[PDB]
């Protein structure tokens, strides 16, 4: 905190030049009064008591038309401090022509209170240098004042206010700093929020199209909200008619893909899906995922359209003029099949895991195998299309080689450590005032008054107890009851806050009041003696500037000038004149100070619930910015994005697992309102899927995607090194145990399922692969390689309530003691006869 | 926006999901609902269920232990001219075809198959029609809506209905019961106001027409006890009907049929002592209707743990009294379920 401290003043200047303003006419306005006073009345035998005033008049006023300079920033701390010993001079000289016995100590005595009061407050002395030049003050006063009891009465006056002064310089600067640090932080919660807003927003962006997105842009429903922190999980999917939806396989993409750096492979498949997405934006259609060796788009489903079929075709063409260039621009003699198909579909987003924005319906299959079935560079259209196609393009019956389709090709500081540490400051003060008032009476070996004593030991009884409540609040021994702790300050409510510190700051003025039935009018020494008392003891209620100001206020000036405006008529007559104008003006100093004073409180504590506010928003944004995030993506790749623009990652290793259901689109009825409810259901089931993720043995695998009917699942990837504890390949076990989970879990989903059955397939495949990331502003990671379309193109040819399971990986797992009857030997697109296993041991009779 | 209140509205609306084995009365029972709250193919289709029913009774007389003869084998070419069009798709309903069917619906072999209609799969309205068409034997007449209600109409897929009781919006969903269709009752699962399970009371002595194997009650009964745990059915009480409380009432008048025959378990079986019959209501009666609904109690009462109550009512659907007084006890109990949320 070098120049930090110094921006505090930076913007602490301000305030502190209004409080010096308001000093410098509390000053003048006093030179003035007093002036006055001694012209008017009395003291008219000699000028130098008003001219000297009349020139510190000037020399105020010049100060505060001065302070508007400008080489002032750093100065202005001189400034200060000469113009509190111009302050001393006046005030000393002004004193010492004094013993004639017509003058009174409390009049010059007074005059030092004020001094010393408006230096803690504004004046900024260094705690060392202000404390110095305090003590150093009032030692000259009162030693000039001496030109046996009653100077060490005058010396204790000193030193307790003193004591005053510096607790509250002390707690207006810490007051200070600690409310800078707080509008610090705060600043930094608002500048640091808005850039997690942009973050989540830039992530819910690349996962959700525009349209809906800024549709959860709105928080309306605070459903999706609850899905941060109950029968059926919440989720909002409507369904769409007439839309349009292309999918597009690379042709031959794996042989393509045969020997890539598993990190040149990742640019040229993002450089390809960004020249698609340049595309899309232009054509008006909304690219949705990148299925490995293909990839889809829609036209027009959030955002209706009536050429939406044209949109997609276009794009098509776009997309086979691209790939034609990246053929003889890269020089990679593969293209892409591509097809089309127009309907309707039911899209929204299901699971709780990795989940994005997708579609469904028959035509969603219809197009994908159309594409599937249709030839390279030629675009496989439908008659659903073709109905409206509107022949404004190149049309071709394309029949396949084998349903009216087509072809085309172109056309510290706490508030209650403050209040203990005021407390236990009054109760000190105000003890030694009385320790004076009973040592007044040194002459005598026990004192006449007894009341004096009396409450003496009471009040020092009731402010040592308080003491002990404090004191035990703050070291927390919990020596005689936590539950007499809480009970009793349960009563440190805020209002009966404020009563109780009245009362104990009041009793300190009918303490020494204890001495008022006796004679002291007479004597003029004990005289000046009292009013020096009481306004010392008056002065006192500011410290308590946790306590109200209207309150404290009107409390110090009827507790101080009742008993004073009564003893006017018991009385040294004028003498009650000078000391009850010293003792209202000082009444107004400290009321407008306590006011200001309490006003730097409750704005420290509005800053402090503010910042408190701004630091738990920022912390709920980051919560939820974080769980999206590790939503799309997994973890070591968040880590990787921060320090890298693009990721790439081979894995030799690596199982895979797909989960299909085979008996979903037969369950499906579209006789209801496309029978969404059946997709609620398939909800449902992925959520009690991705529940099966955050499984703790089970956090060790990672959901890489679904697609519709299809779970996608794999591992192998978050292990960065094998450890000697844990057998190197033994995660194809815990996958596969995955398998036997999940497996088992629809099961219960089907218990709760009445006379049906869902009955999935779940193909295994383990080996090389590799993995990377699409592009910024649109995130998605995923996987690709050779293991991939087996596992997929594997999974496909499976059977329900069985495991097919790849035979190299069928050895490393016969080997993890598993056991499995043999299937026999299937045929793979581009891998002829595959050797098969299934796991159940013969499930069915045999 | 137009919809900051479309959703209130909803929320002023009450989803009223019926289930029930086939031919349970949810078509009945909807069809009575509209009538109490709120294009000619009607006629037609009730011949047909007559055109169902002359054959079961027919084709069942050779399928029984006995093979059910006649007591008049002259109209045995009745019978075969029955026989003759025990499969016809479409059919004029020829005069002779209803002089056919009386003539035998009077003979007394076909008295003795009918009486003995509990083994063999069969509507319910079958002697009551096997009368009433007699009068409409011609065919300018417009049946009356009591036989609306008696119409058998086989529910498949959801029939939504809609409508208001005294500023209340209600709207029930009308689905089969048949094995194939319990597929589907899923679709309505999502947040539903109330779940009318009703169950054919006088379906204790038969057998669903899945397997002719299973008795029709027994299987009710297993169906219940699976949706009362459904992981989403744990959380909104059931309200429970018997239908055909009537025709109950006539088998134990017959005392043909014994339910300790079919379920032991009334044999040793006591009257619970809060039953409240209606004056001139057989005791064994009221104990028998009190036993099925505690054996239905049983599966509400070894789960639920106070998160899904039953409420369990009796019910004739042919009687819209009954129907109107059961449901506005029933309006109570939904109008305090629906702010349970
Ligand atoms: N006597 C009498 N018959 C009834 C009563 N309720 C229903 N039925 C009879 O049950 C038969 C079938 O009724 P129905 O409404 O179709 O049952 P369901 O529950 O809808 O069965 P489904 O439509 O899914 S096939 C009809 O022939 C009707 O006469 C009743 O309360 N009293
Ligand atoms: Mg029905």
């Amino acid at each position: 905190s070098v120049n930090l401290e110094e921006a505090c003043m930076e913007r602490c200047f301000p305030q502190t030049q209004r409080r010096f303003r308001y000093a410098l006419f509390y000053i003048g306005f006093a030179c003035l009064l007093w002036s006055i006073y001694f012209g008017v009345h009395m003291k008219s035998k000699l000028i130098v008591m008003v001219a000297p005033a009349l020139c510190f008049l000037v020399v105020c006023v010049g100060f505060f038309l001065f302070t508007f300079t400008k080489l002032y920033a750093r100065h202005y701390v001189w400034t200060s401090l000469v113009l509190t010993l111009l302050v001393f001079a006046l005030t000393l000289a002004a004193q010492f022509q004094v013993l004639t016995p017509c003058l009174s100590q409390v009049g010059s005595f007074s005059m030092c209170i004020e001094v010393l009061f408006l230096l803690y407050t504004v004046m900024h002395l260094p705690l060392y240098l202000s404390l110095i030049l305090g003590v150093a003050y009032s030692v000259l006063f009162e030693t000039f004042g001496y030109h046996h009891w009653e100077l060490l009465s005058r010396a204790l006056l000193h030193l307790c206010i003193h004591a005053i002064g510096i607790h509250l310089f002390i707690m207006s600067q810490v007051r200070s700093r600690s409310t800078f640090l707080k509008v610090g932080q705060s600043i930094m919660h608002g500048k640091d929020l808005e850039v997690e807003k942009a973050l989540k927003e830039r992530m819910i962006h690349s996962v959700m199209p525009r349209i809906i997105a800024d549709d959860l842009m709105k928080q309306g429903d605070e459903e999706s909200e609850n899905s941060v922190k109950i029968a059926f999980r919440p989720f909002k999917m409507q369904q769409i008619e007439e839309v349009s939806i292309l999918f597009a396989d690379i042709v031959g993409f794996t042989k393509m893909s045969a020997n890539k750096s598993a990190h040149a492979l990742v640019g040229l498949l993002n450089d390809l899906f960004g020249r698609f997405d340049r595309l899309c934006e232009e054509t008006k259609c909304e690219k949705i995922s990148t299925l490995g060796d293909c990839y889809y788009c829609v036209a027009g489903c959030p955002e209706p359209r009536a050429d939406h079929a044209y949109c997609c075709i276009e794009m098509g063409l776009g997309m086979i003029r691209a790939i034609e260039q990246f053929c003889q621009e890269k020089k990679e003699m593969v293209n892409m099949r591509v097809g089309v198909h127009t309907g309707t579909v039911l899209c929204g987003i299901l699971g709780m895991r990795r989940f994005k924005f997708d579609v469904w319906s028959n035509d969603v299959n219809l197009a994908n195998l159309m594409e599937q079935l249709g030839v390279a560079g030629k675009v496989h259209i439908s008659e659903a299309t073709a109905k409206y196609l509107d022949d404004r393009y190149e049309m071709e019956d394309g029949k396949v080689t084998e349903l009216k389709t087509y072809l085309i090709a172109g056309q510290f500081a706490s508030a209650t450590f403050s209040s203990l540490l005021d407390v236990l400051l009054s109760t000190t003060v105000f003890l030694i005032l009385s320790i004076t008032c009973f040592l007044r009476y040194g002459a005598a070996s026990t004192p006449p008054p007894p009341a004096a004593l009396a409450v003496f030991g009471a009040a020092l009884l009731l402010e040592i107890l308080s003491l002990v409540v404090s004191v035990r609040m703050v070291f927390f021994l919990e020596d005689v009851m936590t539950c007499t702790k809480r009970l009793l300050e349960w009563i440190a409510g805020w209002l009966p806050r404020h009563f109780i510190g009245a009362i104990l700051v009041s009793l300190p003025a009918l303490a020494v009041y204890s001495h008022v039935t006796s004679e002291f009018e007479t004597n003029i020494h004990s005289t000046m003696f009292t009013g020096s008392a009481v306004l010392t003891a008056v002065v006192q209620y500011c410290n308590f500037c946790q306590l109200s100001s209207w309150m404290r206020s009107s409390l110090a000036t009827v507790v101080g000038a009742g008993p004073l405006l009564l003893l006017l008529y018991v009385s040294a007559s004028l003498i009650g004149q000078e000391v009850i104008l010293v003792f209202f003006l000082l009444l107004l100093l400290v009321w407008f100070l306590n006011r200001e004073f309490e006003v730097s409180y409750r704005l420290h504590y509005h800053g402090d619930v503010e910042a408190d506010l701004h630091r738990t928003k920022i912390q709920s944004m980051r919560d939820q910015a974080d769980w999206l995030l590790r939503n799309i993506i997994p973890y070591h790749v968040a880590e990787q994005l921060k320090v890298s623009q693009t990721y790439s990652k081979n894995h030799d290793s690596g199982g895979v697992i797909f989960a299909s259901i085979v008996n979903f689109s037969e369950f499906y009825e579209e006789n209801y309102e496309g029978g969404k409810e059946c997709y609620r259901v398939l909800n449902e089931l992925i959520g009690d899927f991705d529940e099966l993720l955050s499984k703790p043995d089970y956090s060790s695998i990672e959901k890489i995607k679904t697609i519709g009917a299809t779970y996608m699942a794999a591992s192998g990837l978050n292990a960065t090194q094998c450890r000697d504890g844990s057998h190197p390949q033994e995660h194809l076990q815990i996958l596969f145990e995955f398998a036997k989970e999940m497996m088992r879990v629809v099961d219960d989903f089907n218990n709760n399922m009445l006379w049906f059955n869902f009955k999935l397939r779940v193909g295994f495949n383990h080996g090389p692969l590799t993995a990377g990331v699409i592009g910024t502003t649109k995130l998605l990671y995923d996987i690709w390689g050779d293991t991939v379309n087996i596992a997929s193109r594997m999974d496909t040819t499976g059977v329900e309530c069985r495991i097919q399971v790849s035979e190299e990986s069928y050895r490393v797992l016969s080997k993890m003691g598993y056991e499995f009857d043999y299937r026999g030997t299937v045929n793979v697109k581009g891998k002829g006869q595959m050797k098969t296993y299934l796991y159940p041991k013969c499930t069915d009779s045999g | 926006k137009q919809l900051q209140k479309d959703k209130q509205v909803y929320r002023a609306t009450h989803r009223l999901l019926l289930l029930g084995a086939g031919e349970s009365g949810k078509s009945t029972i909807v069809k009575q609902m509209r009538i109490l709250h709120v294009k000619a193919t009607k006629v037609q289709d009730i011949k047909n269920n007559l055109k169902e029913a002359i054959e079961t009774i027919v084709a069942a007389m050779s399928n029984l232990v006995p093979p059910v003869e006649l007591a008049n084998p002259e109209n045995q070419f009745r019978v075969d001219y029955i026989l003759s069009v025990m499969n016809v798709p479409d059919f004029d309903f020829p005069p002779e075809f209803y002089e056919h069917a009386k003539a035998l619906w009077e003979d007394e072999g076909v008295r003795a198959c009918y009486e003995r209609s509990n083994e063999y799969q069969l509507i319910d309205c079958a002697q009551y029609f096997l009368d009433k068409i007699d009068v409409i034997k011609q065919d300018d007449y417009v049946p009356s809506d009591q036989d609306l209600l008696r119409c058998r109409v086989l529910t498949s897929g959801i029939f939504e209905t809609k409508f208001q009781v005294d500023k209340v919006n209600f709207h029930m969903f009308d689905v089969g019961g048949q094995r194939d269709e319990r597929r589907k009752w899923i679709q309505c699962f999502n947040d539903v106001t109330a779940i009318i399970f009703v169950v054919a009371s006088s379906s204790y002595n038969m057998v669903i027409r899945e397997d002719n194997q299973t008795n029709r009650l027994q299987e009710a009964l297993n169906l219940f006890k699976s949706i009362w745990n459904n992981r989403w059915l744990r959380t909104i009480s059931v309200i429970l009907f018997l239908n055909k409380q009537d025709l109950l009432a006539e088998k134990v008048l017959a005392g043909k049929s014994k339910i300790e025959d079919y379920f032991p378990e009334f044999a040793r079986y006591t009257t619970p002592e809060d039953a409240t019959p209606e004056p001139g209501e057989d005791p064994r009666v009221t104990r028998a209707k009190y036993f099925i609904r505690d054996e239905f109690l049983r599966i509400s009462t070894a789960s639920g743990d106070g998160r899904h109550y039953c409420y369990p009512h009796f019910t004739c659907a042919v009687d819209t009294e009954n129907i109107r007084r059961v449901f506005n006890d029933c309006r109570d109990i939904i109008q305090r379920m629906h702010l349970r949320q």
